[PDB]
DNA sequence: GGTTGGTGTGGTTGG
């Protein structure tokens, strides 16, 4: 995260670092939202453009984390992966449209202090939350500057969900509905925005209804980490639910 | 079930130095 | 990894 700060800790049970075997490294963010799925982007595991294709075989995920460096002896847990789901309309060449995946853990992650699930928008939540101005919360161990390094630790990030339109005059690419951007204008005078390691990050809300916390966004793209004049483009989570809800009710936890 | 509501901050009638942000988003 | 304490939640500067 960009002109963020460090996640108090238990500030999201939800958050989950899924990173590379070999060599082991890290290489997104996802969201635990059940004690056996976990959401991720896609481009994550596959963009044919740079090679990236990860296969439940070289991933690893791992629950439970604070530190990005250290490996959390007694509060954070590792799950192997029984399946990846990628979206059939995920569109890798063009703009990334429900660039999103789900993937099945191998076995159950029992919950805790720490290991939470998040809550998925209801048709309702996300009718009343997303909108414009209104502030949502993004995490992660991702580049600390677009360019230079990086967090020990969790970063935590609280921008505005921008205007449908003004997205748009910021990107030559091609925006769609399966697409909300999010951030502090110019002039807003405040900062902040996820980066190049960020990408399946959950962008949380929380209902003011029932003090539930949802998802309502995935970190997706965007051009650089805190242009000027630029919005990070996360998933509509909700948008792409039915897809969503099709599989785990088919072949999920 | 008992999604998004964290056995330290909503589970212990806490809030994050932060959280309070949001709801004031929402105005 | 690094101040044997703290979500690197014991007691082995590692593992
Ligand atoms: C994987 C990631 O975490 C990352 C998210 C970073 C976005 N930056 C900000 N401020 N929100 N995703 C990516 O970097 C994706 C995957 C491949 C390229 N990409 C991008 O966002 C490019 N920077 C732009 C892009 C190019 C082609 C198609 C879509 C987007």
């Amino acid at each position: 995260i960009v002109e963020g700060s460090d996640a108090e800790i238990g500030m999201s049970p939800w958050q989950v670092m899924l990173f590379r075997k070999s060599p082991q490294e890290l290489l997104c963010g996802a969201s635990l939202i059940s004690d056996r799925w976990v959401l991720t982007a896609a481009h994550c595991l596959l963009y044919p453009p740079w090679d990236k294709n990860f296969t439940e075989n070289d991933l690893l995920v791992r629950i439970g984390k604070h530190s990005r460096t250290r490996y959390e002896r007694n509060i954070e847990k590792i799950s192997m992966l029984e399946k990846i789901y990628i979206h059939p309309r995920y569109n890798w060449r063009e703009n990334l449209d429900r660039d999103i995946a789900l993937m099945k853990l191998k076995k159950p992650v029992a919950f805790s202090d720490y290991i939470h699930p998040v809550c998925l928008p209801d048709r309702e939540t996300a009718a009343s939350l997303l909108q414009a101005g209104y502030k949502g919360r993004v995490t992660g161990w991702g580049n600390l500057k677009e360019t230079w390094g990086q967090p020990s630790v969790l970063q935590v990030v609280n921008l505005p969900i921008v205007e449908r339109p003004v997205c748009k005059d910021s990107t030559r690419i091609r925006i769609t509905d399966n697409m909300f951007c999010a951030g502090y204008k110019p002039d807003e005078g405040k900062r902040g925005d996820a980066c190049e390691g960020d990408s399946g990050g959950p962008f949380v809300m929380k209902s003011p209804f029932n003090n539930r916390w949802y998802q309502m966004g995935i970190v997706s793209w965007g051009e650089g980490c805190d242009r000027d004049g630029k919005y990070g483009f996360y998933t509509h989570v909700f948008r792409l639910k039915k897809w969503i809800q099709k599989v785990i009710d088919q072949f999920g936890e | 079930a008992d999604c998004g509501l964290r056995p330290l901050f909503e589970k212990k009638s806490l809030e994050d130095k932060t959280e309070r942000e949001l709801l004031e988003s929402y105005i």
